[PDB]
């Protein structure tokens, strides 16, 4: 009759009512990603509506029991992740303007339109043409219009929905005993109550900040290479002591820098491994690369397709007309029904693809026996992490060359070697400062240390300190640079794709080892090993039923993060690339502007 | 022995409320179909033929896939403690099979009904077919339901798209007690 039975005696009928509601809204929301009609539009919403309700409505009842009063842990982390108010702690005015704010923000970034200066009737949207234009372009003048243009007609109409957002958003996260939205945010890698394994949420910014303080020594030798590179493509544009542009970069925003891979390839006469005419001589489909990634997902101890999934799962585009929206993902209906969805062609890229949802529906798989509420990675980064680790490990050349797609003997050489790692650093490495800035950005400025008039001068500040960039034009308080992202205006958080980054490389070396690797890291295969599969699995099956900080150490032996891994995967690259720079000048000064004249 | 009823009929019983048919040929039933569990506890499978017993009892219901791995002596669960409970000194031979192609409709087939609340442990070999509202606080609710109080059955959700483990599994529990031969 106490305070604590009575709690999982609410938890049994929540589970089955949920499990139901849920599957029901999964196959609806499915339904319809597959077969695009207009009748399938409302079936599917009219489930929506109903699980939201059901959800809403048990969310407003579990409030009755206190969370000080529970002993058991699972208990107390399945209610308190369902007494979490959320939104609706506002009143009804705020709501209403929070969410129409939001709507028109997304609406905003979705249908934005900047056209010429001498035929004002050639408008482009931002992804059929802008970062097309921005992404194989070769001309200075061209990238500098699109990347003033984006900034200049779009950018100036979120600043006002922005400054009321924040304020919105802020008293929505001070109602639940937050101090800011920006401590809502850094509330999902908390734990509370282990003794042992305890994580503030206030400790997330120093961990980030002292993994951060060991790439800089790396970052630093690719930035003087990429600069040292382009200062051939765009002669008289770069300094030989500045920073770069951030308009040369490859994209819009400088997220990515693998579109610089055609300007700065190191040995340009060496094509790297891409097996596609083997595939096409061999003439494989859509269904035996599949086959192929099942095989070496049980390779290593991992069971089987639950032969649910041949039969209902969408691996080839329907042709006739079933207009259907396969972005490759992995779905979990539930009550045990996995399916893929994705347009596969005969390609590489969509036979590492496969590995990296396979992966995803193998996690999905392992903890389903969790209840409902616990049916989720640790945290934000794990399930990335774990399906990415898949699609690293099976695209090697040793890997390859026992599917058959390679020929039998094929002598690698240290060229296509380095040419492979500085792919690979083009994406992994150039994306962390970025990410790590622009997250410090967004909670300095929720905290409120950055003052509303001083937002886009922080802002380029940082940018030339931190990831080394800096602007081509002056840009005043009018703008708002950072709201032209697709993250920052459709409010996403985004913090997990820099810890992802980390887990990923340290769940590599650390199978690595199981395996008994002995040569480089970037040649690893965790394939034909049980204990890679065994010790990956004592965490899969965990789901959030434990803290993350032993999730973790249940596979790789520390509690927190690191980034040594990451450096000995890229020790070699890295020794070349001290070698490349003995008469460059490694570093940047933050005085030096293209507009400086 | 007429086992082409209890084995065949056209719509079997729930969990909560089984059919118990008495018996006042194994081989018709040994050699016949898939049957994924079929496990003979206190007389060996191969001599149901020369020992013979006063009266057989066939019990009959629909569980779900993961949960026949309860119905055996000394087990527990949301099954075996509520529902139905075979004593530690059984005699007869359970089997299962599974039925997804005739108890599954699309859009869900809401006729099974296992209860998953009661106030103590089921005694072996009982039935218990009340509807009584279930009192989880100390406020009485005379009989509506609300808060802490709430409707004992919890009819499954069954459908032709499932996973193996969550489509339907008929069963069947021949139990002997010591005629028929
Ligand atoms: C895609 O959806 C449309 C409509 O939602 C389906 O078109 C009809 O659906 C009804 C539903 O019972 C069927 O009775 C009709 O025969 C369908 N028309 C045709 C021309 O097939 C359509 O079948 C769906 N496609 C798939 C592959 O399920
Ligand atoms: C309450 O806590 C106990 C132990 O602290 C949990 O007992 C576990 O129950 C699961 C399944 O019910 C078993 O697989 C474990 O072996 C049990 N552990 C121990 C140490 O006995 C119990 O599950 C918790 N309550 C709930 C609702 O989860
Ligand atoms: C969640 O929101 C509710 C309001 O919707 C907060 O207020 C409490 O609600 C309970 C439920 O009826 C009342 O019994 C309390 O008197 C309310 N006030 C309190 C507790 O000060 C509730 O506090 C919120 N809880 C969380 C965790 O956000
Ligand atoms: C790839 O390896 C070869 C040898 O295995 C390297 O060639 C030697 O490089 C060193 C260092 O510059 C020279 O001192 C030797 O004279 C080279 N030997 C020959 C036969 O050329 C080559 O430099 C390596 N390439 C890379 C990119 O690391
Ligand atoms: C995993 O191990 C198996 C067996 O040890 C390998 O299968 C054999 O590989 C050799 C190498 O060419 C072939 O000659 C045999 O014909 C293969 N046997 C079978 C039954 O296919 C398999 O190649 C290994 N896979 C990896 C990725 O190392
Ligand atoms: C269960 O009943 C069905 C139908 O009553 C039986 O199906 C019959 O199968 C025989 C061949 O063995 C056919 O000649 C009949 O036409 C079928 N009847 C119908 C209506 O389908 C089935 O044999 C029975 N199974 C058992 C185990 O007795
Ligand atoms: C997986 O399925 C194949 C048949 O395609 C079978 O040969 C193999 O034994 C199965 N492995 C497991 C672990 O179920």
């Amino acid at each position: 009759s106490t305070i604590e039975e009575q709690a999982k005696t609410f938890l049994d009928k929540f589970n089955h009512e949920a499990e139901d509601l849920f599957y029901q809204s999964s196959l609806a929301s499915w339904n319809y990603n597959t077969n695009i009609t207009e009748e399938n539009v409302q079936n599917m919403n009219n489930a929506g509506d109903k699980w939201s309700a059901f959800l809403k409505e048990q969310s407003t009842l579990a409030q009755m029991y206190p969370l000080q009063e529970i002993q058991n842990l699972t208990v107390k982390l399945q209610l308190q992740a369902l007494q979490q108010n959320g939104s609706s702690v506002l009143s009804e005015d705020k709501s209403k303007r929070l969410n129409t704010i939001l709507n028109t923000m997304s609406t905003i970034y979705s249908t934005g339109k900047v056209c010429n200066p001498d035929n004002p009737q050639e408008c482009l949207l931002l992804e059929p043409g802008l970062n097309e234009i921005m992404a194989n372009s070769l001309d200075y003048n061209e990238r500098l219009w699109a990347w003033e243009s984006w900034r200049s007609e779009v950018g100036k109409q979120l600043r006002p929905l922005y400054e009321e957002y924040v304020v919105l958003k802020n008293e929505m996260a001070r109602a639940n005993h937050y101090e800011d939205y920006g401590d809502y945010w850094r509330g999902d890698y908390e734990v509370n109550g282990v003794d042992g394994y305890d994580y503030s949420r206030g400790q997330l910014i120093e961990d980030v900040e002292h993994t951060f303080e060991e790439i800089k020594p790396l970052y630093e030798h690719l930035h003087a290479y990429v600069r040292a590179k382009l200062m051939n493509a765009y002669p008289s544009y770069i300094s030989p002591i500045g920073c770069l542009p951030a308009h040369l970069l490859g994209d819009m925003w400088g997220r990515f820098w693998t579109n610089l891979y055609s300007l700065t390839v190191p040995f340009g006469q060496k094509p790297n491994i891409d097996v596609t005419d083997a595939m096409v001589d061999q003439a494989w489909d859509a269904q035996r690369i599949f086959k192929e990634a099942e095989k070496f997902f049980v390779s290593v101890g991992l069971p089987n397709m639950t032969q649910g999934f041949w039969e209902n799962s969408m691996l080839t585009d329907p042709g006739n007309v079933q207009k259907a929206v396969c972005h490759p993902t992995a779905w979990d209906l539930g009550k045990g029904d996995f399916r893929i969805l994705m347009c596969t062609k005969v390609t590489m890229d969509d036979f590492l693809t496969a590995h990296h949802e396979m992966g995803h529906i193998q996690y999905d798989m392992a903890y389903a026996a969790q209840p409902f509420l616990l049916r989720n990675g640790a945290n934000e980064g794990f399930h990335e992490a774990v399906g990415e680790i898949m699609s690293l490990s099976a695209a090697t050349p040793k890997h390859l060359k026992s599917i058959g797609l390679l020929s039998p003997d094929f002598q690698e050489d240290n060229e296509t070697e380095i040419n492979f790692l500085l792919k690979q650093a083009l994406t992994i490495v150039g994306t962390l400062p970025f990410t790590y800035m622009l997250e410090k950005w967004r909670w300095m400025v929720f905290k409120g240390e950055i003052p509303k008039d001083q937002w886009m001068k922080k802002w380029w500040e940082m940018k030339r300190e931190i990831v080394g960039v800096v602007e081509p034009v002056p840009h005043d308080e009018t703008y708002c640079d950072p709201a032209s992202l697709f993250h920052v205006s459709n409010d996403y958080s985004f913090i997990r794709y820099y810890t992802r980054t980390l887990y990923q490389f340290q769940f590599q070396e650390a199978l690595c080892q199981a395996a008994k690797h002995e040569g480089p890291l970037h040649k690893c295969d965790i394939s034909n090993s049980t204990e890679a599969g065994q010790k990956l699995f004592n965490m899969l099956r965990l789901g959030k039923s434990e803290p993350w900080t032993l999730a973790l150490e249940n596979v790789v032996g520390a509690k927190n993060m690191n980034v040594r891994p990451l450096l000995n995967y890229f020790e070699p690259l890295f020794t070349w690339l001290k070698d490349q720079n003995k008469n460059s000048f490694v570093g940047w000064s933050t005085d030096w502007s293209p507009y400086a004249d | 022995c007429p086992f082409d009823e209890v084995f065949n009929a056209t719509t079997f019983a729930s969990v909560y409320a089984w059919n118990r048919k008495r018996i006042s040929d194994y081989s018709v039933l040994y050699n016949f179909a898939p049957f994924f569990a079929f496990k003979c506890y206190g007389v060996s499978p191969t001599k149901l033929n020369d020992l013979c017993f006063t009266n057989v009892y066939a019990d009959s219901f629909v569980i779900r896939g993961n949960e026949v791995s309860q119905i055996a002596p000394g087990q527990t669960g949301n099954i075996a403690d509520y529902n139905y409970k075979l004593p530690d000194d059984f005699t007869g031979c359970v089997i299962a099979w599974n039925s997804n192609k005739l108890d599954s409709k699309v859009g869900g087939n809401y006729n099974y009904r296992y209860r998953l609340f009661r106030k103590s442990n089921l005694k072996p070999f009982e039935r218990d077919i009340s509807t009584e509202i279930y009192q989880a606080g100390n406020k009485p609710c005379n009989g509506v339901a609300g808060v802490n109080c709430y409707f004992p059955l919890q009819s499954y959700g069954f459908r032709p798209t499932y996973g193996v483990g969550h489509q339907p599994y008929r069963v069947v529990v021949l139990s002997f007690e010591l005629t028929v031969c």
